[PDB]
């Protein structure tokens, strides 16, 4: 609730964000209070700024320096949003073949923001204009399907949890998972054996078997 | 030494320490060059007097007994940079440029000897790769005694001291390290200084990095140092030892070549492409001084760039791009046209000949009177490969070779088997022909034909073939009359000619890096209609030159004439980029041979 | 859809990031500023030792109502044994602040008149620290294989500005080999 | 879109004509979409602007052969051939992109 | 007429809000004084944080197209070089607007005398004179409170007497030849030293800002050298090196010359473009080029070491070199070259005197980029001012250069045109004044940048007259290429050679208002500078003949 763990985890979001592999769930149980306590100053700094032609009939420093932090702060989301909309249309098609299915998470409230799965969907549904009047007349019958065939393949992709990504490891330590020799953690790789890790090392891998201690917040990018 | 140490010292800070705000540029250029393999760097004097001045004071004084411990250093400097220890590290070169102050070549006598000059002049030909030492040790024909000789620049006989005696060592060849050194053959700049007399050709030598770095016959830059050898009183032959050599604008091209890349120029390149007007913009930035004569003006351009050349399996292959004909009354330009067409090619040579200026038209293999033994001693067609060829004087060209012109053109190349050598070598040459028509506008009334020499068939060799014909006549002239004036005081025409610039023109020496561009991309083609249009066009082209001669007339048309305008498809093409050629593209290019077709109706 | 980069941070955005860091200043100043993620503070003393974020240190030495304190991990003497410890430890980076480059350049271009000494002395030694450093990675490049990676100590400007050549590669590697399979 | 006030994708992207029709269509209604996306927040976003990130914070513009003044929003600053200025990076993200500003 | 202090912490008062401000520079304008007095005066501003837009104006009536085009809320305004003379009171009108007025003008000149309006009546101004010229100019004290407000038949003639005892007084005064006094950088350098700023950027832009009109008089600035000198020695950069430092790594004084383009060029053409070479030693003669070479052959120094790069020149001719113009310069009469004036130092990149890096800043003004053509024209002069205000920015150096180099073409143009028109001998004695015109020749276009012809009858009246005893003579030189006969025109004045009795008040200020005052047909004062105007040929010719009678000085 601090508001200060509150960017910090924006910035945690954010950081993880545009290096993930591909999307990741959009945090707004802590964003929400964020998106709102932006416009709460946004609108507070006009009434003192405004309030500062009171005097009129000598410290603009915090005012400028208010007003820059707002800037600053706001341009912070637009990358973080901005590179979602983009894994959302590079991976439109997965997105509703995890959407069609039942199991596991879908996008619901869940992954997507409202204005997220809007775009989505809206983007996905034109695309299916463009490419169906365009080159879908024209569309002989096994063709008129946009997915799998199966071969090859087509997106499908980008359930890649394989890729490689730089990662910096922490955790608040019980000094759990922690087995040494210094510093935890396991497990070992699809094809290969343990390494393992430590905190202070950063440990470069494919993105499945780091993915959880992203989920466990055990890991920076 | 160890003074020579305190000045090995001095560059080290001198590099380390070194700042342009403020990363330290040679020190970035190492590490950079390192992974280059270049082992060498281009440092500025500037740089260098803006550091300390001392150490020029005595650089400029003796630099000979300095150069290498520059170098000594800075091939230290990489141990410090390259790697990190507790392999192997080849000895460094340097090269160094700077702005400094031109020298002429005719004034070059003792006074600056030993030192450095800045100045160009031009390279006539290149010696062969001649490797040196760098490292060599010896054991002795008779103690045995292991002698280590660094071999240093910049003679030095072997020392003798471990009979034994009187100098008992041979080189340990198998281990010895080695370098290329050059022997540049070098000419003054034509312009100055020949007085009444003829152009001087002072010896240089390049090494290392420096070789083959200059193409015969093009315009540079050598700073060096003015020295002397004996060379079989005292006598010793004159010369220059090479550091650093600069390329004059560009000169880059070689080879493959160089952008590289400037971003601006694509764009730039492509705007072009998108200007309508291109194509007729290049053909005003080819003659300022020329106003008129537009259609062979169109005629230049679509040469330089290169045509179609397609190498087809099997071994067959067809030239480009073409040859054209400047044949017309004196007061054609056309000299003056031609000598702006040389200074366009980014690679040619003038013929004015006989062959230029005293070079056989085809390359003349001549024996070395010394160690016997023939061999080819390049050519003015050969030098000229990939480039321009131009030609004055084409009725009195050599009558023998005139045939290895009649081939060259065509096969693209000359075959010489004689005396030892057989290979037949590349003159990729595309011919423009200058030659004034016998008797002037004398064989107008007569057979047009045979005007060249004593048969028809050199016309079916060129391509583009133009009578260029001035009458007298009126207001065409009195606006180049008027155009005369203003070129000549003060250059009334060349002032006018900057605004167009400004407005719309082409620099020119830009037009050199546009044709040096788009001949590097490959060979654009036509779409298979204007080709069939050129199987219509033709087909009644040659249907009406045997009609046109139902009256019996001797002549003129080939079916290397319909491929000769297919090649200028292909050029004008070339100037849009585009792989790709349109109806109406290849169309201009049809009605720009058509004058040639009435020349043959006249 | 932000094309560039994409997947690595630009080098002026992780300047961004670094920029979110603390450190102390020497105020000239004795409202609130109000702020967000600031904390700190009333009216705060001059002439003393105080913790703050760079970026706004940064702004009011821009108005130099404030004074930056030199990094106590910035020095001559320092840079000596962490460059020697370099150089007797031909594989492990050893120990750097991590945000440092861009600390470099950031204090250099306004910072500059707070150090005693660092023109002419520290860039030569941060040059060639991030040289002998620089020479430690590419050297370390020729164990690169799928899949381990161990960058140990190494920053995140010295990190991202290569980061697309060891990721793509990589995939190129670990994709074909178990592809193998 | 590009930037303020967009106001419209009419002669931005050139090609017009040489963009094929239902691509034409297509991507105007796409930018319908996006106008959405600027419905959607109440940031505000200033997705299409701030791409780059903020410093420090005022910068020197220099205005070239634009006129202007469209400067009715916030404050009216007057822009004239050779113009330049004093001013914080806010009210450049707009011009700068709209062609009218320059120097940073 | 107030001390800086007051009205800057006063311009602070109606100076932070946002959006801003408002208050805006008008950088009046080509002529180099304001240059780095804008600059320095950016920077404060820029130091305190305050918003400011930037107005490089060219034209005097462009000015009014300026004011009247958008000034809205704005709550104060800065105007340099201009209203020494004509009020913009009656040129803006203004009118009140809503005592305690909604806003605050400020105007900055060394041209004298000064208006009227400028002292009293405050209204727009905010008289910036202070404290150079207080004076008094108890003339103007009874200017307006003498005038102010204005036996009742004899009492009649006798106020409007007293009334003619000031109109007789008040007319001798703003009837009176223009001049400039000092250089308003210095103003605003004791303007910053008494906020307690300085920059030995500062006094180096004051140095370039003092210097900028070292080619015109001094006269102050021979003064001016303890005002900088003094501050030279207030700057103390180190007790010693601290070698280089490649950063500061800053100025100190040296044997600077008159002599032109020295450290960037051969020593020959150093002394072959320059001006004080150029009449003393007869340089369109080759009897002096010669006789040039005489100075060599007593200096030792070879016509190849002439021709050399002042870089390469060897240490020895370096530091030898101003001890053998001692023993040889004072043979000729040129013992007045050296000058022991203030040199930049960016060490690696080189050391520029003031002097020098003054020329190319003047380079870029002329070069390096029916009526609305030459509007689009001097709008393309104030579009390459830009590149010189950058180019007095040390951020990049390398741009400069070009100006640099750009001062050997200008010179290469002018040099030789000078000869060119020497050897034709256009020169017209005619009785009260020396004058010539220019009817062609090549690069005329480059002869409409008025200060080409400035420097061009700078660089010629030095030349016309050493003196070339005797009674030197004022001048006018007119040139024109394009427009239909603008015919760029000036006035010029003689300089003495170093050895200034009195200030010489150019009276063509007035002349040229009294032609304009005359039938004034084609005439044009749309120049900002009275020394200058447009005037088509038609009527330029008998502009000569009203121009002959009245003789006014
Ligand atoms: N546009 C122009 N057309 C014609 N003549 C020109 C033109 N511009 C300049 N000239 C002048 O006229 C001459 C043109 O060359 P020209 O008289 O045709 O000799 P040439 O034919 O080129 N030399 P040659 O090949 O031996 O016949 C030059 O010497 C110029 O002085």
């Amino acid at each position: 609730v601090s508001p200060q763990q509150d960017f910090s985890d924006l910035m945690k979001s954010w950081k993880n964000e545009r290096c993930s592999p591909e999307l990741l769930p959009y945090p707004h149980q802590l964003m929400k209070r964020l998106l709102n306590r932006i416009s709460m100053q946004s609108q507070l700094i006009e009434n003192i700024s405004m309030g500062f032609l009171d005097m009129q009939n000598e410290s603009k420093l915090p005012l400028l320096c208010m007003e820059t932090e707002l800037e600053r702060l706001k341009f912070v989301i637009r990358s973080y949003i901005r590179c979602r909309l983009s894994k959302i249309d590079k991976f439109s098609l997965y997105l509703r073949q995890l959407n069609e299915d039942e199991n596991s998470l879908i996008s619901l409230t869940d992954l997507l923001s409202k204005d997220e799965i809007k775009y989505h969907d809206t983007h996905s549904l034109i695309w299916l204009k463009l490419v169906n009047d365009s080159i879908l007349k024209y569309m002989p019958e096994e063709l008129q399907a946009i997915n799998d065939t199966e071969g090859s393949v087509n997106m499908i992709d980008e359930p890649d949890w394989n890729k490689f990504v730089f990662i910096h490891v922490n955790g608040p330590p019980d000094g759990e998972n922690e087995f040494g020799k210094p510093c935890y953690t396991v497990t070992i790789p699809d094809l290969k054996e343990e390494v393992e890790l430590t905190i202070g090392s950063i440990y470069v891998m494919r993105y499945e078997v780091i993915r959880d201690l992203l989920r466990d917040d055990k890991v920076a990018l | 030494d160890d003074d020579n140490t305190e000045i090995i010292k001095s560059f080290k800070n001198f590099i380390l320490e070194f700042r342009l705000d403020s990363q330290f540029i040679y020190r970035d250029q190492l590490r950079n060059n390192i992974l280059v393999k270049n082992y060498s760097l281009t440092v500025n004097m500037e740089h260098l007097i803006g550091y300390n001045e001392d150490i020029y004071k005595k650089l400029s004084d003796e630099p000979s007994d300095i150069i290498p411990l520059f170098e000594t250093a800075i091939t230290q400097v990489a141990k410090r940079i390259s790697i990190l220890s507790r392999n192997s590290l080849p000895t460094f070169q340097l090269i160094l440029n700077s702005n400094a102050n031109q020298i002429p070549l005719r004034d070059l006598d003792s006074e600056h000897v030993s030192k450095i000059v800045r100045l160009s002049g031009i390279i006539i030909s290149t010696s062969v790769l001649s490797s040196r030492a760098t490292y060599l040790s010896i054991m002795c024909r008779n103690c045995r005694h292991t002698t280590s000789i660094t071999i240093n620049n910049f003679t030095v006989s072997l020392p003798r001291s471990c009979n034994c005696g009187p100098d008992p060592y041979i080189i340990i060849h198998e281990s010895s390290k080695f370098i290329d050194q050059q022997f540049l053959k070098l000419q003054e700049i034509p312009e100055l200084v020949p007085v009444g007399e003829m152009p001087r050709n002072l010896t240089m030598t390049c090494d290392r990095y420096l070789t083959n770095k200059v193409i015969p016959g093009t315009r540079v830059t050598i700073v060096g140092i003015y020295s002397i050898y004996n060379s079989k009183v005292a006598i010793r032959t004159p010369y220059i030892k090479i550091l650093g050599i600069q390329s004059d604008v560009e000169t880059s091209s070689i080879w493959n070549s160089v952008t590289m890349f400037t971003e601006e120029e694509e764009e730039e390149f492509l705007q072009l492409s998108r200007n309508p007007k291109l194509y007729e913009i290049l053909t005003n930035s080819i003659a300022p001084s020329i106003f008129g004569n537009e259609d062979i003006k169109k005629a230049i351009v679509c040469l330089l760039m290169g045509g179609s050349k397609k190498i087809l399996p099997d071994g067959m292959r067809l030239r480009g791009d073409i040859n054209v004909l400047l044949l017309g009354d004196p007061g054609t330009a056309k000299s003056q046209l031609l000598k702006f067409v040389e200074k366009v090619s980014p690679i040619a040579v003038y013929t004015s000949g006989k062959g230029s200026s005293a070079a056989g038209l085809t390359a003349s293999v001549q024996r070395d009177p010394m160690t016997r033994e023939f061999y080819l001693e390049g050519g003015a067609m050969v030098l000229a490969d990939g480039g321009v060829v131009c030609i004055d004087e084409f009725d009195k060209m050599r009558d023998e070779d005139r045939v290895a012109i009649h081939e060259a053109m065509e096969q693209q190349t000359i075959s010489i088997a004689k005396a030892g050598i057989t290979t037949v070598l590349n003159s990729r040459t595309s011919v423009l022909a200058a030659a004034n028509p016998i008797y002037g506008r004398y064989d107008d009334l007569k057979s047009p034909g045979d005007n060249i020499d004593f048969q028809t068939t050199i016309l079916s060799r060129f391509d583009m073939i133009f009578i260029v014909k001035d009458d007298h006549n009126e207001e065409r002239d009195i606006s180049i009359a008027n155009h005369v004036i203003n070129i000549h005081t003060g250059n009334a025409n060349a002032m006018q000619n900057q605004q167009e610039e400004n407005g719309s023109e082409i620099s020119i020496e830009k037009m050199k890096r546009y044709i040096t561009y788009c001949r590097l991309k490959c060979a654009p083609r036509l779409s298979p209609q204007a080709a069939e249009k050129l199987s219509s066009n033709f087909v009644t082209i040659r249907k009406q030159l045997l009609i046109n001669e139902l009256e019996s007339t001797e002549r003129p048309i080939t079916i290397r004439q319909l491929e000769a305008i297919i090649r200028i498809t292909e050029s004008l093409a070339k100037l849009e980029l585009s792989p790709i050629a349109q109806e109406r593209h290849v169309d201009e290019a049809i009605r720009l041979f058509q004058a040639s077709t009435m020349d043959a109706a006249s | 859809l932000p094309a560039h980069l994409q997947q690595t941070f630009s080098p002026e955005e992780i300047q961004f990031i670094v920029e979110n860091e603390p450190i102390k200043i020497f105020p000239r100043i004795t409202w609130q500023l109000i702020t967000t993620d600031d904390k700190a503070l009333n009216n705060m003393v001059a002439m003393r030792s105080t913790e703050v974020v760079l970026w706004i240190a940064l702004l009011l030495k821009q108005q130099s109502k404030c004074s930056i304190v030199a990094p106590q991990w910035l020095t001559t003497k320092e840079l000596d044994r962490k460059i020697q410890y370099e150089k007797t430890h031909p594989d492990r980076f050893s120990e750097l602040p991590w945000n440092w480059l861009v600390l470099a350049r950031i204090l250099f271009n306004k910072a500059k008149d707070d150090f005693h000494d660092p023109i002419h002395e520290l860039r030569g030694k941060i040059q060639d620290l991030r040289e002998i450093r620089q020479i430690k990675v590419l050297k370390g490049l020729k164990y690169l294989n799928e899949s381990h990676l161990q960058l140990d100590n190494l920053s995140l400007l010295e990190i991202n500005e290569l980061r697309p050549f060891i990721t793509e590669i990589m995939d190129k590697l670990r994709e074909i080999h178990t592809a193998s399979l | 879109n590009g930037l303020d006030l967009m106001s419209s994708i009419t002669f931005s992207q050139q090609d017009t004509n040489n963009l094929s029709h239902q691509e034409q269509e297509y991507l105007k209604e796409y930018c319908d979409l996006i106008t959405d996306l600027k419905s959607g927040d109440l940031v505000d976003i200033d997705l299409s602007g701030s791409l780059v990130p903020p410093s420090d914070v005022f910068i020197d513009v220099r205005v070239l052969k634009d006129a202007g003044e469209i400067q009715t929003e916030y404050g009216v600053f007057n822009l004239i051939k050779d113009s330049q200025f004093f001013v914080r990076q806010s009210d450049v993200e707009r011009l700068i992109q709209q062609g009218y500003l320059q120097k940073i | 007429i107030s001390q800086f202090s007051e009205a800057y912490n006063k311009i602070l008062r109606n100076s932070s809000s946002h959006s801003s401000c408002q208050l805006v520079i008008f950088v009046s304008c080509l002529n180099i004084d304001a240059l780095c007095a804008t600059k320095m005066l950016s920077l404060l501003f820029k130091k305190q944080l305050v918003q400011s837009q930037i107005v490089p104006i060219f034209g005097y009536s462009e000015l009014r197209r300026h004011y009247s085009q958008l000034d809205d809320n704005i709550n104060s305004l800065l105007l340099v070089g201009f209203g020494g003379v004509i009020d913009l009171e009656a040129f803006l009108e203004i009118d009140p607007q809503e005592q305690s007025f909604r806003r605050d003008i400020y105007v900055l000149d060394a041209h004298r005398p000064w208006n009227l309006d400028n002292i009293f009546g405050s209204q727009i101004i905010q008289c910036f004179d202070d404290g150079t010229v207080d004076d008094t100019l108890g003339e103007q004290k009874e200017a307006y409170y003498k005038l102010l407000e204005l036996n009742d038949l004899s009492k009649r003639k006798q106020r409007k007497k007293q009334i003619h005892e000031y109109e007789g007084v008040l007319e001798e005064y703003y009837s009176q030849g223009t001049t400039v006094v000092n250089s308003i950088s210095a103003q605003i350098y004791s303007l910053l030293s008494a906020i307690g700023e300085t920059n030995l950027s500062n006094l180096w832009l004051n140095i370039l800002g003092t210097t900028s009109l070292d080619i015109a008089y001094a006269q102050v600035y021979n003064r001016l050298y303890p005002l900088l000198q003094d501050e030279v020695k207030r700057l103390t950069p180190s007790s010693r090196n601290s070698v280089k430092t490649p950063d500061t790594l800053t100025l100190n004084i040296q044997p600077d010359y008159y002599l032109f383009l020295l450290r960037h060029s051969s020593l020959y053409d150093s002394f072959y473009y320059s001006n004080y070479v150029n009449a003393k030693l007869s340089l369109w003669n080759e009897n002096g080029k010669k006789r040039l070479h005489k100075m060599f052959a007593r200096m030792g120094i070879p016509l190849s070491t002439a021709q050399e790069t002042w870089l390469y020149m060897d240490h020895s001719i370096k530091r030898e070199l101003g001890i053998i113009f001692d023993k040889n310069l004072d043979r000729y009469g040129l013992q007045d070259i050296i000058r022991d004036g203030f040199v930049r130092t960016l060490g690696y990149r080189g050391s520029i005197s003031a002097s020098e890096f003054v020329e190319a800043l003047t380079a870029l003004l002329e070069v390096g980029n029916s009526a609305q053509k030459l509007t689009n024209l001097r709008k393309r002069w104030v579009s390459n001012f830009w590149l010189s205000w950058d180019a007095l920015d040390d951020r990049k150096v390398e741009l400069l250069n070009r100006g640099i180099q750009l001062a050997q073409d200008l010179q290469r143009a002018i040099f030789n045109t000078g000869v060119a028109i020497l050897e034709k001998k256009l020169i017209k004695h005619l009785r009260i004044y020396r004058l010539c015109v220019l009817q062609d020749g090549p690069d005329l276009d480059l002869y409409r940048n008025p200060l080409t012809l400035l420097r061009l009858g700078n660089w010629l009246i030095e030349c016309c007259a050493e003196s070339e005893d005797k009674q030197l003579l004022p001048m006018v030189l007119a040139s024109i290429d394009e427009n239909t006969d603008t015919y760029l025109v000036a006035g010029l004045t003689p300089r003495y050679p170093r050895g200034t009795k009195k200030p010489i008040l150019n009276n063509f200020s007035m002349a040229f208002q009294q032609i304009t005052a005359e039938t004034d047909a084609k005439v044009r004062i749309d120049n900002f500078e009275s020394s200058i105007i447009e005037i088509r040929r038609e009527d330029l010719s008998p502009f000569l003949e009203k121009l002959t009678l009245s003789g006014l000085l």
